[PDB]
């Protein structure tokens, strides 16, 4: 797995969700810039 | 948009981009005042690029329009992300053209294996990211129910569908979220999440806009 199952993370600005599966799914926006 | 082609200048003339200083959302215009988009792409202070091609060229053929609302749907969760709907009123109507153009809601909800198109100016890889100027689109089709709650075990609710290939390859991605999916010359779906983007066994999944279609009409009235 590579989450554990109801965890969150972020990347970027999008935030995700870890599944039972222990996959994360994320949603799907753009992001500002990086430095 | 992983797998997809380049649609042609304003060939989705209701393929919005909204802008908050860079890119980061699409949307439909649904009338010449509102958009629909995704819940999770709120933020006050929205302006919305109509007839966009290329989304870094001033061409000719673009409208600027600020958000005079922004109207999440009240039942918008963002910890399952249910009830992903988003409700742009434009603070002066879009002047419509051949450029320009309204999609049309739907009068029923779309089948699995129906063909839908959907678009935008997301990444265009599966690993790693590439941002394309122009506007892309991807030929894709309903999914299943059932495939699409086995995907995505225990997420799936009755205001989401799943559209793309198991197979993977093709699928929409971050920088699409908002975006349409259109089937029978209808909209019948909003980019809204997925695991990755165009893995197999997980499609994307995308707002279920014909369970709206009152919502959007109630609001709509009273805004
Ligand atoms: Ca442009």
């Amino acid at each position: 797995q590579e989450c554990e199952p109801g965890q969150t993370k972020k990347q970027d600005c999008n935030t995700c969700r870890c599944g039972s599966d222990g996959v994360w799914a994320c949603t799907r926006m753009g992001c500002p810039p990086h430095a | 948009i992983v797998g997809g082609y380049t649609c042609g200048a304003n060939t989705v003339p209701y393929q919005v981009s909204l802008n908050s200083g860079y890119h980061f959302c699409g949307g439909s215009l649904i009338n010449s005042q509102w958009v629909v988009s995704a819940a999770h792409c709120y933020k006050s202070g929205i302006q919305v690029r109509l007839g966009e091609d290329n989304i870094n060229v001033v061409e000719g053929n673009e409208q600027f329009i600020s958000a005079s609302k922004s109207i999440v749907h009240p039942s918008y969760n963002s910890n399952t992300l249910n009830n992903d709907i988003m409700l742009i009123k434009l603070k002066s109507a879009a002047s419509l053209n051949s450029r320009v153009a309204s999609i049309s809601l739907p009068t029923s909800c779309a089948s699995a294996g129906t063909q839908c198109l959907i678009s935008g100016w997301g990444n265009t890889k599966s690993s790693g990211t590439s941002y394309p100027d122009v506007l892309k689109c991807l030929k894709a089709p309903i999914l299943s129910d059932s495939s699409c709650k086995s995907a995505y075990p225990g997420q799936i609710t009755s205001n989401m569908f799943c559209a793309g290939y198991l197979e993977g390859g093709k699928d929409s991605c971050q920088g699409d979220s908002g975006g349409p999916v259109v089937c029978s010359g209808k909209l019948q779906g909003i980019v809204s999440w997925g695991s990755g983007c165009a893995q197999k066994n997980k499609p994307g999944v995308y707002t279920k806009v014909c369970n709206y279609v009152s919502w959007i009409k109630q609001t709509i009235a009273s805004n």
